[PDB]
């Protein structure tokens, strides 16, 4: 086996069935998190959506631009039929896992002739003279067809458009400003002109209700979270961690840093949590995370044994504790010797007097005096030839 | 040899799988993701080969030197030729290394003995030409620095620097003279 | 005459799927498409730490005995009150090895994205009972002790037989003996001194280190091209079937960084084992014996050396 | 190195009888989780029937294994299905 | 400098030529594929 005991690992990593003595690597170990804190603020609202086919819209360019604030989010659900619903840069199907930050839903009409029209990189007469999407949008686009209202029985006159326009727009502006354009010189077309609802003709000739729901997220204090409510508050253990949408993992401890109220978190060096304001008791909060260690494994040679005694490097603890960090397994002695399996900090391992594996700090060698006088000197008398 | 069966983050590890599981124009980007990878690998594997062999120059070059300064001849480096006085060096060859004998000699036993700088002998300091001077308790003698080989203080042994006075450590004891038992 | 060597440095470490990846499953599986890369790493890495032990075990241990130095101090008039070990001391330290430690000097959040440090395997305090060894050798034995046995000598007879080494004939240090022991006591108050107030070989090491830690640190909080640099975000926000690519990108960057902060320890690595490996035939040429090489133990003529601890 | 099912070793595995000769017959629905491991130490060819599937209620289509008549219907069987031959 | 002749997968070894041809939105892909190779070429020459 692989991973059954120290020797299985050892082995597996070595890919041999001999080990011989010394030390060996291993993965390292992980503090798994005990459990998960949940915090939210406690939102009451459910923002308005039924309102938002209800009864009629502005059209594409004067475009009918809503906001939302501090509501609760569901899009399992008052509501209209929906041929399409797709939504950038985040996933639609888990939305309600998060607290979204400045939501804003863009409503028009337009035809049915051109759904396609409208996307972050678009290009043609609508996307560029009616309305526009930035080309690093993020946000949803919610589309149904609307002839129940929207096609009269004589066809509709209710809704225009810009045919050709002097300039471009930029993305999120709207265009309100009506003038006869100088297609050419001799200074002076009219640009809001009537669309052919009638539903009397294929479904591209009818309307479709549009709102293009953008959001931020985690770009602010935010309070558009979801449904979730919160749980209660344990601190001092490796755990699992939310806020306001974020996720992360580690240990909660107190805190001793103030902020300001236009704030949110605190990053370290490199860019990552460093403390947290709770969303429900609104208190400050410190992170360390829980996730350290090394893991070496000792072997007096499986020729001899299989006594084998596990190393964990960075871990505060037969449970001998050493600079080396926490060793389980070896008979701590006062008596010193050579070094036979080196540890780290000055100390060695060795299988000796059934017998067992024992820690100990070196020696450095036999420890003598010279005879040193300013009257006396030795002379040798022989030799050894050495090769 | 392993890295070939890789996926890379491509579908599969073949390039005839990947032409014939998939069409050339939506299969070029496996094709590209696969030569990335790959040679990557290879610099990878290409730069570890030019550290070893770096490496493996430093020390091509110190066994040149270890040879030119070991075996063509004896050397005064300390500890550069083996462990202890070197005499003399012998190769030998090796897969992909050479072996060296180096023949060191040391000397094992050694006595006591009293010693002092220089002798008094009639107001004049002499010191040894290239030896030492040992006492034997009874007598004193000079001596060669590696062996006790004790023999008589004469004229030729010493040299003289004046006076007894300045020197410390100076003792006062007879220098034999040959010519003077000659002369009759 | 003074000369600065550094032997060693600092032994790092790193664990790939705690550093690229983390708390996180997916982005571990789209690594185990290389995962032979990140065995690489991890045994190149480990390579050089054990390298770094063997070299700092290489350049001190030439005494396979240790020596004390006599409680009695008649040394002709020389006073190396200052080199030898005081055991009124906490530590076991001279007065200018501590004095040079002193002159050379975050890590919990390094420590928190897998660069974990190893300490060395020899303690300051075995490494200062090194050298101190080698001081009272040098001094109670002349140069015999790294060619055999200890044999005892008075000092002042060993200082004439290194003058009868350059051309110097002994009656002159035997004439000269108080000049030259005031001469080497002002020399010793000098150094001391002149060092009490650079070691830029010794700090360029630890600072070049420092910066490839921190930039490796950096590295994490760039995006590479996706959508966000953190992997929890982009998970909590983004859906496995279309995650994969932005993670895939993440991966290869910071793969990418790893790659070049192993190369360029590798790099410097070999450029230390050079250094340790000159220091250490300075030592068994220098301190074990005379040596006529000019411009190699000092400059100009040489008598004999001492070696002194330093951190790295 | 391998990655596959495997059973580790010194598992704590479970060990049915059946010894009559006193009065024990019991071979329970076991649920098939991935990988199963059978061990036998019979005379007389005891094990007679292998019975695999989901519901087994002729209700959803059913596996029918048995020492070869290998039948995927939608069986209706009954309380406790065991076989026998008479003497 | 014949590694900026390389395409890198790309269609143009050209900025110029990618930007004048292609916009923004649909070319930072372009410009990934040529920055990357480019930024290897580098790597392979600092190490040599
Ligand atoms: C929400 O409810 C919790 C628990 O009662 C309370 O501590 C908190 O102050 C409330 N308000 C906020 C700020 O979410
Ligand atoms: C509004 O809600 C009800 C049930 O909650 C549902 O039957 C209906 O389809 C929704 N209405 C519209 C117009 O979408
Ligand atoms: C090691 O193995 C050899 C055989 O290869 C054997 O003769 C010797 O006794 C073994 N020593 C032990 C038990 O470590
Ligand atoms: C943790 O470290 C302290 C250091 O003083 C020590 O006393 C204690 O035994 C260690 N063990 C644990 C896990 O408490
Ligand atoms: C020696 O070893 C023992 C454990 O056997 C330990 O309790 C003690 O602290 C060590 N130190 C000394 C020198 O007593
Ligand atoms: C010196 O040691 C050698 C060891 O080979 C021995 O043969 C020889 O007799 C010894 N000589 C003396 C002077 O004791
Ligand atoms: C000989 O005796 C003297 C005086 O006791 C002593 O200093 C010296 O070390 C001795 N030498 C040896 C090595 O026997
Ligand atoms: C010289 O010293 C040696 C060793 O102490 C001794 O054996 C020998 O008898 C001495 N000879 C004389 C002349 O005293
Ligand atoms: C050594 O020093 C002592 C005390 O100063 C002195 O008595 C003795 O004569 C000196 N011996 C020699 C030979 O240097
Ligand atoms: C040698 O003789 C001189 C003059 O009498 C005297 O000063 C000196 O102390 C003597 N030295 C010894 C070692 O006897
Ligand atoms: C060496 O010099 C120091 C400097 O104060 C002095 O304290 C000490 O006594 C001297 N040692 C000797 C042996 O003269
Ligand atoms: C599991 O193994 C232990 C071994 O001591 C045994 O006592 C126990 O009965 C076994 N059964 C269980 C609870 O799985």
């Amino acid at each position: 086996d692989c991973a059954l005991d120290p020797l299985s690992e050892t082995k597996c990593t070595l890919k041999s069935f001999t080990v011989e003595k010394g030390i060996y690597q291993t993965s390292n170990f992980r503090v798994q998190p005990t459990e998960s804190i949940v915090r939210f603020p406690n939102i009451t609202n459910l923002c308005p959506f039924g309102e938002v086919n209800a009864t009629r819209f502005a059209s594409v360019y004067a475009w009918n631009r809503k906001r939302i604030s501090n509501c609760v989010a569901d899009y399992s659900v008052n509501s209209t039929s929906f041929s399409t619903f797709k939504c950038y840069g985040v996933s639609p199907t888990k939305l309600n896992d998060l607290c979204f930050t400045n939501v804003y839903a863009d409503s028009f009409v337009i035809r049915g002739d051109e759904v396609r029209q409208i996307a972050p990189g678009q290009t043609g007469k609508i996307a560029d003279y009616n309305y526009k999407l930035p080309d690093d949008f993020t946000g949803c686009v919610i589309a149904w067809n609307s002839n129940n209202l929207d096609s009269k029985v004589g066809g509709n006159y209710n809704y225009l458009y810009r045919l050709f326009r002097k300039s471009n727009l930029k993305p999120f502006e709207r265009d309100i400003s009506t003038e006869i354009y100088q297609a050419g010189s001799t200074p002076c077309y009219f640009p809001l002109q009537s669309y052919g609802f009638q539903p009397t003709n294929g479904v591209g000739y009818q309307p479709y209700r549009v709102v293009v729901l953008s959001f931020e997220l985690l770009h602010a204090p935010a309070t558009v979270c979801g449904p979730k409510k919160s749980t209660n508050l344990v601190k001092n253990k490796c755990v699992n961690f939310n806020f306001n949408g974020l996720t992360g993992t580690g240990v909660l401890t107190e805190s001793n840093k103030k902020f300001l109220p236009f704030q949110q978190f605190g990053r370290d060096i490199a860019d990552t949590t460093d403390a947290v304001r709770d969303p429900q008791t609104l208190e400050i909060l410190d992170i360390t995370p829980c996730s350290f260690g090394g893991v070496s494994v000792i072997t007096p040679g499986t020729n001899t044994s299989n006594q084998v005694a596990v190393l964990y490097q960075d871990v505060n603890c037969n449970v001998f504790q050493t600079r080396a960090g926490c060793l389980i397994g070896a008979e701590h002695v006062n008596n010193s010797y050579e070094c036979d399996i080196p540890i780290g900090a000055g100390i060695c391992a060795s299988y000796q007097t059934s017998q067992s594996i024992i820690a100990y700090t070196m020696s450095l060698g036999a420890e003598n005096s010279v005879a040193y006088s300013n009257n006396s000197i030795a002379i040798p008398t022989n030799f050894t030839i050495s090769v | 040899v392993k890295q070939l069966s890789s996926n890379f983050g491509a579908i599969s590890s073949v390039l005839n799988d990947i032409l014939s599981r998939l069409d050339p124009p939506e299969a070029e980007v496996q094709i590209d993701r696969l030569i990335t990878g790959r040679l990557q690998s290879l610099q990878t594997y290409v730069t570890q080969q030019l550290i070893r062999a770096a490496e493996i120059r430093a020390s091509a070059n110190l066994a040149a030197t270890k040879m030119s300064e070991c075996v063509l001849g004896q050397s005064k480096r300390v500890d550069f030729c083996g462990k202890g006085y070197h005499l003399m060096s012998f190769p030998q060859s090796a897969p992909h290394g050479v072996v060296f004998l180096h023949v060191t000699y040391v000397p094992a036993q050694e006595k006591n003995f009293t010693t002092a700088p220089a002798i008094c002998h009639d107001g004049k300091a002499h010191f040894p030409r290239e030896g030492v001077f040992v006492s034997n308790g009874t007598h004193w003698f000079v001596t060669q620095r590696n062996f006790y080989e004790p023999q008589i203080i004469t004229t030729d042994n010493t040299f003289v620097s004046g006076n007894c006075d300045v020197v410390i450590g100076i003792v006062n004891n007879t220098v034999y003279d040959p010519l003077q038992p000659e002369l009759d | 005459t003074t000369e600065i060597l550094p032997v060693s440095m600092t032994k790092t470490s790193v664990d790939c799927t705690m550093y690229i990846c983390g708390d996180s499953t997916e982005c571990s599986n789209l690594l185990l498409q290389y995962g032979s890369f990140c065995t690489q790493l991890n045994r190149a890495l480990t390579g050089i730490a054990v390298e770094q032990d063997k070299n700092t075990q290489e350049v001190f241990a030439q005494v396979k005995q240790i020596y004390k130095t006599p409680p009695i101090k008649d040394f002709g008039g020389f006073n190396f009150s200052q080199i030898l070990p005081d055991p009124s001391k906490p530590s076991k330290r001279s007065f200018i090895e501590d004095l040079l430690f002193n002159k050379v000097t975050l890590i919990c959040a390094q420590k928190f994205n897998g660069l974990t440090v190893l300490p060395p395997l020899l303690t300051d305090e075995m490494i200062a009972q090194y050298t101190s060894a080698l001081l009272a050798g040098t001094i109670t034995s002349g140069w015999t002790f790294g060619a055999g046995a200890a044999l005892q000598i008075p000092f002042a007879m060993q200082m004439a037989y290194r003058f009868n080494g350059i051309g110097v004939t002994q009656n002159v240090l035997y004439e000269n003996q108080k000049l030259i022991a005031n001469q080497f006591n002002s020399a010793i108050g000098k150094i001391q001194d002149s060092l009490s107030s650079a070691l830029g070989k010794l700090q360029d090491v630890v600072n070049q280190n420092a910066q490839a830690l921190n930039t490796l640190v950096k590295q994490l909080s760039s995006n590479f091209g996706a959508i966000s640099s953190v992997l929890n975000d982009i998970l909590s926000r983004l859906d496995p079937p279309e995650a994969e690519v932005q993670i895939d990108r993440l991966i290869t960057g910071r793969l990418q960084s790893l790659q070049t902060y192993v190369t360029q320890q590798l790099i410097r690595a070999a450029e230390i084992r050079a250094s340790a490996n000159l220091a250490a035939t300075k030592m068994s040429e220098c301190v074990l014996g005379q040596s006529k090489r000019v411009d190699f133990c000092g400059k100009g003529y040489h008598l004999m050396s001492f070696p002194q601890s330093a951190p790295h | 190195s391998t990655q596959d099912l495997f059973l580790p070793f010194f598992s704590n595995v479970t060990w049915f009888h059946a010894i009559h000769v006193t009065k024990r017959f019991d071979n329970p629905v076991l649920p098939f989780n991935d990988g199963v491991y059978f061990a036998s130490t019979e005379k007389s060819n005891i094990i007679r029937g292998w019975i695999f599937g989901t519901t087994l209620d002729s209700k959803t289509q059913s596996l029918l294994i048995v020492n070869v008549v290998i039948k995927v219907c939608e069986f209706q069987f009954c309380n406790d299905p065991f076989l026998g031959v008479y003497y």
